[PDB]
C-alpha cells in the first residue's frame, strides 16, 4: 500500500538523487547511442544531461531522457526496461 | 526568585505553506522570497519539503533553544 | 539589563529558559528587522533604544574578527 | 563628537586623543574607531573633491599612526583605496 | 510618439494586470533610448517616470537599466527636472530595498546641487524636498550630504536657505 502510493508521487526524477555519478558523467568520446555511419560521419561529443526527467503512466512507466550535445541541439531519447528491445 | 517555575514542554509548530500557490491579496514579482528554513523549494519537486523538511529543519533548529521540550508539527 | 525597568527584567530574563532566550532573540529582531521597513511588536512592549544602542558595535567587530579568521583559513 | 568640527586642526588632535585613549578603555573606544575608519574609507572613494579627499587622507594618517589597535586586521580594505590613488 | 503614447494610454487605463510584457517593453524603450536627438527625451523619461507611478516593484530586474541609462546620460542638457522626477517616483515606487544604490543617487544630488541654482533654484528647491523623502533610509551614508547641507546655509541666497535649514530639521 504505501511502495503503490508513493510511486505515482514521481513524475520527475532528480539526477543528484538517483546517481551522483551522472554529475560528473560528462566529456566522454562515446557518441549519443543513435548514430552510427560507416565512412563519412561527423564525430558525435556528449556534452551534459539536464538534471529533471519525466514518466510516463504505461504499467512499466518510461523515461524520458535528454542529452546536451556538442552540435548545440538537444538528443531526445526514452528508456525503457523490463521490456527486451 | 520563589523557585515557581512555568515550565514549557510543548509545542504547536503551524506551517501553512501550500509551496506553489499564492494568496490572491498580494502581488508577487517572478523572481520572490521562497527559501525557508534554509531549504529551497526548488530543489524538491512538490511535497517532500511542503512540511516533512522545513518542518523537521525547524524543530531541530528549535531544540537548540532547550532540548527538554518535545515537539510535534 | 541595561535598557530594561528591574520588575520588567526579572519576569522575562530570569524566569524560565525558553521564554528567556525567545526575547533574547527579540532583542536581536529589533534591530535587524526595521533596517527592512518591519517593525516587530511584543505583547509586553519593550522600549525603543535597543535599536540605538551602543553596544551593538562590539558584536559587530566580534563578527569582523570571526569571520577574518574564517577568511584566512 | 569633535572628531567632525569645522578646523581641520580640531578633527588632527581629536583623532590623536581617541588613538591614545586606544589602550585606556578599549572595549568602548575600539569599535567606535572601527565605524568612524568605515566612514573614512567610504567618504574617501565615494566623495569628488580635491581638498574632501586631502582630509580624508591625511586624518587617515593621524589616526593610523596614533593608534596601532586598528591598524592591523584592516590592511586590505584600507590598501584596496589608497593604491590606486 | 504615437507608438508610445499608444502604449501610456492602455497601460494608465487597463492597469496592474499587462505587467507581463515588462520583459519585452522596457528593453524596447532602452534601444529608443540609445539613439534619439535630446528634444524627445524629455518626453520619454517623463513617461516612463508614469509607467513608474502605476507599475511599482515589477521594476525590479530593470533599476540598473534605468540608473545605467541616467548614468551614461547625465548632462547639463538633460531636462535635470526631468530626472530628479524619474528618480522620486522610483524612489517612491521601491520603498524600501533602495540601500543598494543609495551613493549613485547621492553623488548625483551633489552634481545637481553644484551644477546650476539660477532661475531662483527651483531644481535645488526640488531637490532639498526630495532629500527628505528618503526617510530612515541615510542611517549608514549620513556624512556626506549632511556635511554639504551644513554648509550651504550660510554660502548662498535667503530663498532656499529656509529650505536647506528645513531639510536639516525633517532629516
Amino acid at each position: 500500500r504505501k511502495i503503490g502510493k508513493q510511486l505515482p508521487q514521481l513524475q520527475t526524477l532528480e539526477l543528484q538523487h538517483v546517481s551522483p555519478k551522472l554529475l560528473s558523467a560528462h566529456d566522454l568520446e562515446l557518441a549519443v547511442p543513435g548514430t552510427r555511419a560507416s565512412g563519412g560521419k561527423p564525430i558525435v561529443k556528449i556534452s551534459k544531461f539536464e538534471p529533471v526527467f519525466s514518466v510516463i503512466s504505461s504499467k512499466q512507466r518510461p523515461r524520458k531522457f535528454c542529452i546536451k550535445g556538442s552540435d548545440g541541439k538537444d538528443y531526445k531519447y526514452v528508456l525503457k526496461g523490463h521490456e527486451d528491445i | 526568585i520563589m523557585k515557581d517555575r512555568q515550565k514549557t514542554v510543548s509545542a504547536a509548530l503551524l506551517l501553512c505553506l501550500n509551496l506553489g500557490v499564492d494568496p490572491p491579496d498580494v502581488m508577487k514579482t517572478h523572481p520572490c522570497a521562497r527559501v525557508e528554513a534554509w531549504v529551497d523549494p526548488l530543489n524538491f519537486q512538490d511535497s517532500k519539503k511542503a512540511i516533512e523538511q522545513i518542518g523537521k529543519n525547524l524543530q531541530a533548529q528549535y531544540e537548540t533553544l532547550s532540548l527538554r521540550t518535545r515537539y510535534k508539527q | 539589563w541595561t535598557s530594561l525597568p528591574r520588575p520588567l527584567f526579572k519576569k522575562l530574563f530570569r524566569h524560565d529558559l525558553m521564554i528567556a532566550a525567545l526575547f533574547r532573540n527579540f532583542l536581536l529582531a529589533k534591530r535587524i528587522m526595521p533596517w527592512y521597513n518591519c517593525h516587530p511588536v511584543s505583547d509586553p512592549e519593550l522600549p525603543d533604544s535597543i535599536t540605538t544602542h551602543p553596544m551593538w558595535k562590539s558584536w559587530d567587530l566580534a563578527m569582523d574578527e570571526v569571520l577574518t579568521k574564517i577568511v584566512i583559513d | 563628537m569633535a572628531l567632525n568640527d569645522e578646523i581641520f586642526g580640531i578633527q588632527l588632535e581629536a583623532i590623536k586623543i581617541i588613538g591614545r585613549l586606544s589602550s585606556v578603555n578599549p572595549a568602548y573606544v575600539v569599535p567606535s574607531l572601527r565605524k568612524t575608519l568605515l566612514e573614512l574609507l567610504t567618504q574617501l572613494k565615494f566623495s569628488n573633491m580635491p581638498k574632501k579627499k586631502e582630509e580624508s587622507a591625511t586624518l587617515l594618517c593621524t589616526l593610523i599612526n596614533s593608534s596601532d589597535e586598528v591598524a592591523k586586521p584592516y590592511i586590505d580594505p584600507i590598501l584596496d583605496v589608497i593604491l590606486p590613488k | 510618439t504615437a507608438a508610445i503614447q499608444a502604449i501610456m494610454h492602455i497601460f494608465q487605463n487597463l492597469g496592474l494586470r499587462c505587467v507581463s510584457f515588462l520583459d519585452q517593453i522596457i528593453p524596447g524603450i532602452i534601444l529608443v533610448m540609445r539613439s534619439c536627438p535630446p528634444s524627445q527625451l524629455d518626453f520619454y523619461f517623463q513617461q516612463l517616470g508614469s509607467l513608474i507611478s502605476i507599475v511599482k516593484q515589477h521594476i525590479r530586474p530593470h533599476v540598473e537599466k534605468i540608473y545605467g541609462v541616467i548614468r551614461e546620460f547625465f548632462p547639463i542638457i538633460k531636462l535635470q527636472i526631468t530626472i530628479i522626477s524619474v528618480i522620486e517616483s522610483i524612489s517612491k515606487a521601491l520603498e524600501g530595498e533602495f540601500k543598494r544604490f543609495v551613493p549613485e543617487t547621492l553623488t548625483f544630488f551633489l552634481d545637481i546641487l553644484e551644477n546650476d541654482q539660477s532661475n531662483k533654484r527651483i531644481v535645488p528647491i526640488r531637490i532639498l524636498k526630495s532629500l527628505v523623502t528618503f526617510g530612515p533610509n541615510l542611517e549608514d551614508y549620513s556624512h556626506l550630504i549632511m556635511p554639504i547641507v551644513v554648509r550651504m546655509t550660510e554660502y548662498s541666497a535667503g530663498s532656499l536657505k529656509k529650505i536647506s535649514i528645513i531639510t536639516l530639521g525633517r532629516l
